[PDB]
């Protein structure tokens, strides 16, 4: 989990929502709801500066050249799919695995879910094309299969591992890539944890709203 | 109330206001008439 | 001169054509400042596109280097 | 060169401190919090929170205890609740102080005491090394880095072959000038004659993707005929 | 919420922008890179190992 829904509450009219006579006595417990909408709102803004830290790690937005030649490597499901919201295939199982008048708004986030798939293309687009580098500084375009050369020589794995496995390497990754697709496919047990934010609080709030019928 | 910005400046406690978005009231809908029903009993009641 | 946003109607900023860097944020992307002079309102930028020019036989490799000293504050 | 490029480096913290007061905007944040947070407690004891008054001495002169006790316990239940609130805002945020002395104590403990290899531990670039200084309930960090800068297109190849075998790099990668095949370290363009030192055997050309003829130099064949 | 954002935030700094030598720190083996893709309030990685 990244980011919780940016919930907001107004402090007088869900107390006393279409009261004067109301108001005014929630006024004698001084400054308590401006402490609360103040609290929530140190929340929401937070959590658009979560946002801003997880994916906005890159400066440029980077993109990806028409030429796939990866020495084998299939990006294509998880690269954004030009033909759509320009997300990846993969992206789109995420979305769809994963599912008022009393002053319990919600505010947009800041950074909405286009916007996201953005950078999560170009650190993509970077970690392909380029590597680390761009990460530590101007991005430097390497050759796919060179780049494995270099991962393989920082597990302690000799370069010549590579590319004499070159074709099966390619195999196994691209054939990596799929059962990923039927893992995700198959089953929604496979984002609980993303799902158990959101039920939190649905609940949080669902309880939040029934405490108005009690006496 | 005199202008949102006025609003921000007695919400914040403070005359002056810095960079950012702030939320400050409620936007609502005032209502223009008023309605009274009763079903039409003309029967007076006899407390008597 | 109101605009209207997926967080909602905005009044008072003009909609601008062209992105710059977040200055005050808004929600769905639209980012506000004070340019000359008004309040502007835009689909705020993620930094200047920067395609890169990859292939299957070419590298890049620096030729200079820089020492910076970053302020870090915790 | 490195030397004036660090010295200028030091030098520009002092304008970019000395000018932007909001460079310092976290620490200057934990005190306004704070600040706010104390203002905030002492102000509800204004509160009347339903009693007759908020000056508890004005109702023991009013009222007999009987009544007295009434009132007094409304105030009472309100300012305690504001405590309550109080205190469990400081523990909160306390630990998320907490998170960042770690932090903190963690990033003195790998990027001053010694060299991060962890990207963006110790600021944009290759981790260097750093110094801390002090400041206001908090420790600021100068992260010395390293950040390449002119960059040269070149052309590469995974692999040479010189009889048939392949050749790989010991360290670095092959590139060329256009006319000639040259192996550079990864960050710092330095090319050097490719020769058996440089390179170690595996295999044969047949197999490797985007090998390349060249010539690799002996080192003992000139000392041979010589 | 927060403290997982950083541990997302410090895993797509090494472990995308770099190749982490922790070990179980980019999934069970070797560390190789990974691959972030965007997913309603949260991320997923694809560590490749
Ligand atoms: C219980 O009994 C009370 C006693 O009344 C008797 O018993 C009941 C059961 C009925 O049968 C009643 O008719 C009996 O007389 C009873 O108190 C009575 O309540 C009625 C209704 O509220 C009163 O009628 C009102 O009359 C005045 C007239 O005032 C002028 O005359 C009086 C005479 O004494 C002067 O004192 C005044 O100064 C005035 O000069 C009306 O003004 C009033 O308002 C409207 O009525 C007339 C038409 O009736 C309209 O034209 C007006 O414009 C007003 O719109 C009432 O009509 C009655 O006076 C009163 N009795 C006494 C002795 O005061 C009570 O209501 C019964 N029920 C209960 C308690 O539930
Ligand atoms: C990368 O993989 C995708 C799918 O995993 C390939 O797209 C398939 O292409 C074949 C034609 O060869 C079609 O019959 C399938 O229907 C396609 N599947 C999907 C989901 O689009 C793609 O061709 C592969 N690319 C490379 C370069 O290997
Ligand atoms: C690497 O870059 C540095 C600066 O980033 C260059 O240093 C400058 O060189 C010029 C010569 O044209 C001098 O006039 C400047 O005074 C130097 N700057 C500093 C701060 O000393 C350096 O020449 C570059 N080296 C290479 C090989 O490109
Ligand atoms: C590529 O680099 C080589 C350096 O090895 C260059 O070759 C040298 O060029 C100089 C310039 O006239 C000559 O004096 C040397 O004799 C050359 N060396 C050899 C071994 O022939 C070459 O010119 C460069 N080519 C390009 C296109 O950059
Ligand atoms: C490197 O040079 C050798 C020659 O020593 C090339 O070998 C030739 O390969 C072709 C293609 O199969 C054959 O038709 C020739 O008969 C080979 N030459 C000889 C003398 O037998 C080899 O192709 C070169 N490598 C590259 C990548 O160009
Ligand atoms: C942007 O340019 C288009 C013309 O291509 C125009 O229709 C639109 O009104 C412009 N918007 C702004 C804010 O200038
Ligand atoms: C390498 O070639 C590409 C081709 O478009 C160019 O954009 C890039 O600037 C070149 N790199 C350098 C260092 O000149
Ligand atoms: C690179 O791709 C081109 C196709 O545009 C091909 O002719 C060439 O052989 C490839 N080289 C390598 C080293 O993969």
């Amino acid at each position: 989990p990244v980011s919780m829904t940016k919930t907001s509450v107004d402090c007088t009219m869900y107390i006393c929502g279409d009261s004067t006579e109301c108001s005014n006595l929630l006024l004698q417990y001084g400054s308590f709801c401006t402490q609360l909408n103040r609290a929530l709102t140190g929340i929401a803004v937070e959590q658009d500066k979560n946002t801003q830290e997880v994916f906005a790690q890159v400066k440029q937005i980077y993109k990806t050249p028409p030429i796939k030649d990866f020495g084998g490597f299939n990006f294509s499901q998880i690269l954004p799919d030009p033909s759509k919201s320009k997300r990846s295939f993969i992206e789109d199982l995420l979305f769809n695995k994963v599912t008022k008048f009393n002053g319990l708004t919600v505010l947009p986030p800041l950074l909405t879910d286009e916007m996201i798939a953005q950078y999560t293309s170009a650190l993509l687009a970077g970690t392909i094309t380029s590597g680390w580098t761009f990460g530590a500084g101007a991005a430097l375009q390497i050759p796919f299969a060179m780049q494995m050369a270099y991962r393989f020589n920082g597990i302690g794995v000799t370069q010549n591992v590579l590319y004499e496995n070159q074709k099966l390497i390619a195999n196994q990754f691209n054939s990596a890539i799929g059962k990923i697709q039927d893992s995700l496919s198959s089953t929604a047990s496979a984002l609980g944890k993303l799902q158990d934010v959101v039920n939190q609080n649905a609940q949080a709030l669902n309880t939040l709203v029934k405490q108005l019928s009690s006496n | 109330a005199l202008d949102p910005l006025s609003e921000t400046k007695c919400t914040l406690k403070s005359f002056t206001v810095e960079k950012g978005i702030y939320q400050t009231s409620n936007f609502r809908v005032q209502p223009t008439e008023s309605i009274v029903r009763f079903p039409n009993i003309t029967n007076l009641c006899p407390f008597g | 001169n109101v605009f209207q946003t997926r967080a909602g109607c905005l009044i008072g900023a003009e909609h601008v054509n062209n992105s710059y860097e977040c200055d005050i944020p808004i929600g769905a992307g639209i980012c506000a400042s004070y340019q000359t002079q008004s309040i502007i309102a835009y689909t705020m930028s993620l930094g200047a596109e920067n395609s890169v020019a990859y292939s299957n036989n070419s590298i890049a490799i620096p030729t200079n280097f820089t020492i910076s000293v970053t302020t870090e504050i915790l | 060169l490195i030397a004036n490029q660090f010295n200028s480096a030091i030098g520009k913290i002092q304008d970019s401190l000395s000018s932007t007061a909001s460079a310092l905007g976290k620490l200057q944040d934990v005190v306004n919090q704070n600040a706010q947070a104390l203002n905030t407690l002492v102000k509800q004891l204004s509160s009347n929170f339903g009693a007759i008054s908020s000056v508890l001495n004005d109702i023991l002169s009013r009222l007999d205890p009987p009544e007295a006790e009434v009132q007094i316990d409304r105030l009472i239940t309100g300012r305690l609740q504001s405590l309550q609130t109080y205190v469990t805002q400081q523990l909160i945020r306390a630990a998320e102080i907490r998170a960042s002395a770690n932090l903190a104590a963690t990033k003195m403990s790998e990027c001053v005491l010694g060299q991060s290899k962890r990207v963006d531990f110790c600021g944009k670039g290759y981790h260097l090394m750093s110094f801390p200084q002090s400041a206001p309930h908090g420790v600021v960090f100068l992260h010395v880095t390293y950040v390449p800068a002119q960059e040269k297109n070149f052309t590469t190849a995974p692999a040479i072959c010189h009889d048939g075998k392949a050749h790989f790099p010991r360290e670095g990668v092959f590139v060329s000038n256009g006319t000639h095949w040259f192996v550079t370290q990864r960050n710092f363009y330095e090319p050097q004659i490719i020769t058996t030192d440089n390179t170690f055997v595996s295999g044969n050309c047949d197999v490797v993707i985007g090998i390349v003829n060249n010539t690799v130099y002996d080192p003992l064949q000139p000392e041979l005929d010589s």
